[PDB]
């Protein structure tokens, strides 16, 4: 009954301010890794030359 | 006969050789297990070029890898095509050169070189004969810059009649990797110019420029650069391995490329490199191949070549093409770029042909042109070196293992004299 | 075949080392019991027992029993050797004279005995990482002597010190300026390199990223823990291009005397509102050199730059690094010293960073750590100058230094040491 | 700073407390979690047991509690190297550098995956010679 | 099968012997009763060395217990494992000794010694091929040094072919346990150097040594001190009861450790002894153990081994360990401590390897050493003797049983001779 003082629901002790948003639970749960992207790997490194086709 | 051995130092040389051996193995049809799996008879005719044989029928590469630190060699061994090498050949220290020439050339390298020299002597004496030494390394790293040059020096002091080929990736100022790069680069250049029979520098700046502009694949990694260096490598030795109409060994290349004793620096370029989006679109023809292999952008170094006129240039065409087309194109180009060719050495383009092409494509061309334009890299390196040396910055280490300022003065003087003598012929007229 | 000796002295070093070890433990999956639940990576910061658990290569030195007793009774009591936590009985009482001339002597000897034991167990020692807080007495006194002892005992091996200097405006003791000037002299002529981590800035880092207004010393200690990991990331994990401990003062020490630089860490954005930004390397680097990322209270803008060695950890392809160098150089706000046209030492690693469970940090896929040496570092030593000058005019608190075995003149001689160091910095910055 | 003689029932941080507490036979071992490690009175209604250290009973022969030591402690070398030619495998320790177990050896499938994908893949030789 | 017999006298001899049989009881797999509950077959083939056989399958040790007072005897059977010993003229008196050497050797001891020699002859002849005798007793105690030694003299007079071993505990000046203690010790030393082939000294004063400065237990009791002596005692016969690479029985040690007839005094020690604190974090291997054995503190005798030099030493390695490391460590330790080893005799360290270590451990070593330093032990004991004799203190008590002062001078006469003769090798040069 003390948290909702507008001083406990903000400015906590030893933890980030609880700005309650909602993550998309389908991701972010197991190993979702922030970031813009994982430097998407392109097609081929070597087969570009020596076409093998 | 007329066989060649491969000894490499530093991480850069280690990687480059690890890729070149894979390229050659693919070309000859060697599978990772070491047992032959080629198809054609000519796939085996010249297996003496780079491979020795042990009991049981498997093949091993005649390469001795040397690196002062164990991480690079350990990583290289456990990956693909790491089991072909003889572990007895491996040699390394346990300290780490720390990018310091003093450490890599006077204190640590001097003691560490004994075993490497012994194994090199054994390998050289083992087989029928010798024709040259091809060495890959970088002038910017301490361990390479020191041990590689010292090994070349001792090798020349021991063998006076065989040629030596060395490739170094000089540090272009735009993209740098070490603050003390100019010091070791200039000092190694000095130590090499006096005793290097052949050197063909490859610039990573032009590497990146080409790997962006030509192929147009957005995010190539180190693998692509290493490959292109290796393909350029194989372009110069395919002649000694396969038959044709006009063979040309490394000594012949020296004969047709080096006008004077003090001029043994070359810049190369590989073609064709077609973008995945257009490979079906570009046509395969001698005029197009020649136009590209003379294209400015196709060469491996950022030093602008149009800033001077080639002293002499030779090319090793690969594949089946009528010699007349090559000769006619060479004549036409020599006429069309007269201003870009010196006027006292007529008929200054060399030709060659090989029958069996590379793996999959039809016509392949490797370019080796000693252009007066190579002045720019040394000029920029000297420009940074003079400023770096005005305040003796970072000089206390270099003096901390016995090497004094007199050695630096001598090295800088030699490099500047080389630059002056190299610009001398640019203004020379008949 | 490579290892490092970790020496913690004083509470400041003890606690910070305490927090960092949690970070190290998780990175390799070593449980508190020491056994591995389920390649040769742990060798860098652990020593095998031959069969079973693992032990850390560290030795804790302190005089006050209380702090260590918590370590010897905490949730990680089962990690260290029972006999490597040497301790004394009487505290230094924040009077440096007690830690170097009267009391610290009786236990400094014991340190060398144990250390030579670990080194003998080691095979390829590379260097030392010693933590000492200047504002901490017991660490201050034992920091100075140890560096002198090690140099004679071992010789040419390198060493670095993650010191914790006083804040320009925030103060914890009242005689802190005295112990710094005395201690500083001990480190200039015996340590190849030192890192600046003044606690004042770290608070600023906390507010502008995490949105926290009651950080606790564990929160402050956590950030440093990741900073150390960045420097040693290459020594133990495979990568495309590595940088070694011996290759730190090869590219970061213009002259033997000038051996100080301040580091920064980023990006620091937790799961709260980190999703809203790209975190691409091109933009991550830009945050690197902003004045708000300086983990030390100084104004890089006040002066030029000598040479900065920045090591990346993550999935950054090497190419995106190159575009960064071009972007930074063209800028005009950050100006380089004249006599080092190229001074960027670029590092790359593959293993991404870790997150301690229940902490403030999140798990971002890209991480950049900067160890930059700047002429602005003279500001920190220049500002402490007035603190020493004002008090000695009236010789306040001096009477407790003369009576503990320290000669009065010791204070006078220290004045020249900092005076010369300030003069040299301005001397280097002048263009030719 | 000298060693003091035992005065206080062990549990105090006084001298020689680490060693004494290690004893399992002593009742002091196995203290209560909520004793210490207590954030607040109400978070955990009550205590819990955790145990202290993991040490043998008699100071001598401290290697007990390990079944592996028990198993190998009762074999002879003559029975360890000459057992039988049928199913005798080497046990000597080689150099680590020679047992790297290259990736190709790690996963056999990738070994055969290579080759046809790269070896003898659409190569042209039809030499332009009179004889052939 | 070259069996041995153990006879203990006096309180100290009985207590140490009580534990000695206890440790051996567990290893072979003998229950407090004597029905086999071991696991492997290695514990029955050689179970004849220390244990006989009887109807019903119960194994009963061939031990002799002997004291002039009943208290000590009643206690041993009182605790567990007291059900084993033979109730058989099982010698015990009802007069007590009262710390009077003369009392235990001439009047009281003689009237009972005849019977004890009767049974000892009985048990000894039981063995097929006798190996030797081992006796544990005390010098500062009445019954042990006095009545026990007279038994030592008799045995030699009847079986010169077998060798005798002892585990002699002598008082140390620092720790005080008796006032007439100095006398009875010197009166006993003379009587062993003439008959006993081998003597190993264990100092009850020292025994705290490892207990308090290394083992670090706050309240060790006499129960704890007994094992340490027990730990070393069981290790002397490691090869005699299990297979191995290099079997080395007792008789080997005598010729291998006693260069001269009158220098058969050794000091022993045991390792690796590590406290209950760091039981897990230290590695047990050849390098670790070998450094502990020669540390001065670890040795069981009050004399410092760095005040002189060694002549011979024995190491009984136990557990499966590679031979090369043992030999290399032995040589490495020898050279680095040349000043501590006499020069005229080369190769003054021996090795031995058994096939099985004690239960609950992987590797273990017992050290048996001969040092010219052991002179330091007697001088303090002898020094006390001279100071307290000029006043004939306590003399009248010993003169009441017919022992005449004409013999006390004789006893001290030889005591110094052993000191002088044993010493002249501390600096003798060939
Ligand atoms: N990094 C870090 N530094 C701290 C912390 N707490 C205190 N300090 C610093 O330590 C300095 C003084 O040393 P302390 O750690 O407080 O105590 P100490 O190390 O035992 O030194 P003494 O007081 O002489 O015993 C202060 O000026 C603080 O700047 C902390 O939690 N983390
Ligand atoms: N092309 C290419 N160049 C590399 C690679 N790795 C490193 N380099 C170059 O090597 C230079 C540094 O050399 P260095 O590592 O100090 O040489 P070392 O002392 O032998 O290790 C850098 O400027 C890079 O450009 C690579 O994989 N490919
Ligand atoms: N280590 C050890 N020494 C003992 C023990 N009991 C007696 N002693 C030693 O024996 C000496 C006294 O011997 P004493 O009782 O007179 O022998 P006794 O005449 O046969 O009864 C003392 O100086 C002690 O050092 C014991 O349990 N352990
Ligand atoms: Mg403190
Ligand atoms: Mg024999």
């Amino acid at each position: 009954k003390e948290a909702k003082y507008h001083s406990r629901q903000v400015e906590p002790l030893g933890k980030r301010m609880e700005r309650n948003y909602e993550f998309p639970q389908e991701v972010h749960q197991d190993n979702f890794k922030f970031g813009v992207a994982t430097i998407n790997s392109e097609n081929t490194a070597k087969e570009v030359m020596f076409p093998q086709k | 006969m007329r066989e060649i051995v491969h000894i490499q130092g530093g991480q850069c040389g280690n990687q480059i050789g690890a890729k070149f051996w894979e390229v050659i193995s693919d070309e000859h049809g060697i599978d990772p297990t070491g047992t032959y799996h080629g198809d054609s008879d000519l796939q085996l005719e010249r297996i003496n070029v780079y491979y020795n044989e042990a009991t049981g029928g498997r093949y091993v590469p005649r390469a001795i890898l040397m690196d002062l630190e164990p991480g690079t060699m350990d990583s290289v061994r456990a990956g693909p095509f790491g089991q072909l090498f003889r572990p007895d050949n491996f040699v390394f220290g346990q300290t780490g050169a720390g990018n310091n020439w003093a450490k890599g050339h006077y204190t640590e390298g001097a003691e560490l070189i004994d075993s490497v020299l012994d194994v090199v002597r054994k390998e050289a004496e083992g087989c029928d004969c010798l024709q040259g030494f091809q060495i890959t390394h970088s002038l910017g790293g301490g361990t390479g810059s020191g041990m590689g040059t010292l090994l070349i020096s001792k090798v020349r002091e021991e063998y006076p009649d065989r040629i030596m080929e060395t490739f170094s990736v000089v540090p272009s100022p735009k993209v740098s990797d070490t603050v003390v790069e100019p010091y070791n680069a200039t000092l190694s250049v000095h130590q090499l110019v006096e005793n290097a029979d052949e050197c063909m520098v490859i610039d990573n700046e032009a590497l990146y420029d080409i790997c962006f502009r030509t192929l147009k694949l957005t995010t190539p990694t180190y693998g692509d650069l290493n490959h292109l260096v290796s393909a350029a490598m194989s372009g110069v030795t395919c002649c000694l391995r396969f038959p044709g109409q006009l063979n040309s060994d490394l000594r012949k290349l020296a004969v047709n490329l080096i006008p004077f004793p003090r001029l043994h620096f070359f810049m190369i370029g590989f073609a064709p490199l077609t973008s995945r989006g257009s490979q079906q679109y570009r046509a395969l023809t001698v005029p197009e191949l020649t136009q590209q292999m003379f294209d400015a952008k196709n060469m491996m170094c950022a030093a602008d070549p149009r800033h001077g006129r080639y002293l002499t240039a030779s090319a090793l065409f690969r594949g089946r093409m009528s010699t007349k087309e090559v000769d006619e194109q060479m004549l036409n180009v020599q006429n069309k770029n007269s201003s870009y060719f010196v006027e006292w050495i007529p008929n200054n383009i060399k030709s060659s042909i090989c029958d069996i092409p590379p793996k999959g494509l039809k016509m392949a061309v490797t370019f080796v042109g000693n252009s007066t334009a190579i002045q720019e890299m040394f000029k920029r390196v000297a420009e940074q070196f003079t400023a770096m040396f005005r305040r003796k910055a970072f000089l206390h280490w270099y003096t901390g293992e016995g090497m004094d300022e007199m050695e630096f003065t001598e090295a800088e003087s030699n490099m500047n004299d080389l630059v002056s003598e190299y610009q001398q012929y640019q203004d020379a007229t008949a | 075949m490579r290892e490092v000796i970790s020496i913690h002295v004083g509470q400041g070093g003890i606690q910070v080392g305490n927090a960092c070890w949690e970070l190290f433990c998780l990175e390799h999956g070593i449980q508190p019991d020491g056994q591995m639940p389920s390649d040769d990576a742990f060798n860098t910061f652990f020593s095998e027992t031959g069969a079973g658990k693992h032990v850390p290569r560290a030795v804790f030195l302190d005089l006050e029993p209380t702090v260590i007793d918590e370590v010897r009774t905490g949730t990680y009591r089962q990690l260290f050797h029972p006999e490597q936590l040497i301790s004394g009985k009487e505290d230094a009482a924040n009077n440096f004279a007690r830690g170097h001339y009267t009391i610290g002597k009786e236990i400094v000897d014991l340190c060398l005995d144990r250390i030579r034991k670990l080194a003998d167990n080691c095979t390829g020692l590379q260097g030392f990482l010693v933590f000492n807080s200047v504002g901490g007495g017991t660490g201050s006194g034992l920091g100075s002597l140890l560096l002198e002892r090690l140099s004679v005992d071992y010789g040419k091996k390198s060493k670095l010190g993650f010191t914790i200097y006083p804040s320009p405006q925030v103060s914890t003791a009242v005689v802190e300026p005295y112990n710094s000037i005395l201690s500083t002299h001990s480190l200039l002529e015996h340590t190849d390199v030192a890192v600046m981590l003044d606690n004042e800035a770290i608070y600023d880092i906390c507010r502008r990223n995490l949105d926290i207004e009651r950080p606790t010393y564990t929160n402050l200690n956590r950030l440093i823990a990741q900073v150390i990991s960045s420097l040693t990331a290459s020594l133990r994990f495979d990568g495309a291009l590595n940088v070694d401990i011996t290759e730190f003062q090869t590219n970061l020490v213009p002259y033997p005397r000038i051996h100080f630089m301040l580091s920064s860490y980023a990006p620091i954005i937790s799961a709260e509102k980190a999703y809203h930004e790209q975190l691409s390397v091109a933009e991550i680097t830009n945050s690197a050199f902003e004045p708000a990322n300086m983990m030390a209270k100084c104004d890089p803008r006040h002066g030029k730059y000598m040479a900065c060695s920045m090591m990346y950890r993550g999935d950054v392809v090497p190419k995106d690094v190159n575009a960064s160098i071009a972007t930074i150089k063209t800028k005009r706000t950050i100006q380089f010293v004249d006599w080092c046209p190229t001074g960027f030492k670029v590092g790359i690693n593959y293993q991404p960073p870790t997150v301690v469970p229940g902490g403030d940090l999140a798990k971002v896929m890209r991480a950049v750590c900067m160890i930059s040496n700047s002429t602005a570092i003279a500001e920190v030593f220049s500002r402490l100058d007035h603190k020493f000058d004002l008090m000695y005019a009236k010789r306040a608190f001096v009477h407790w230094y003369v009576g503990e075995g320290m000669e009065e003149g010791e204070f006078s001689e220290a004045r020249e040491d900092l005076a010369a160091l300030e003069k040299d910095y301005e001397e280097v910055g002048i263009e030719t | 700073t000298t060693e003091p003689e035992k005065k206080f029932n062990s549990t105090v941080l006084i001298g020689n407390w680490y060693e004494e507490r290690c004893d399992p036979n002593r009742e002091q071992s196995k203290f209560y979690n909520e004793r210490k490690f207590a954030d607040n009175n109400y978070q955990k209604y009550t205590l819990s047991e955790n145990k202290f250290q993991d040490t043998s009973n008699s100071w001598l022969n401290f290697q007990e509690n390990k079944p592996e030591v028990k198993n190998d402690q009762f074999i002879t070398m003559n029975m360890q190297e000459y057992k039988k030619p049928s199913e005798q495998k080497r046990n000597s320790e080689l150099k680590p550098f020679i047992v790297k177990k290259s990736h190709f050896d790690k996963n056999p499938h990738e070994l055969e995956e290579y080759r046809e994908k790269w070896t003898k893949s659409a190569h042209t030789f039809d030499r332009m010679y009179l004889g052939t």
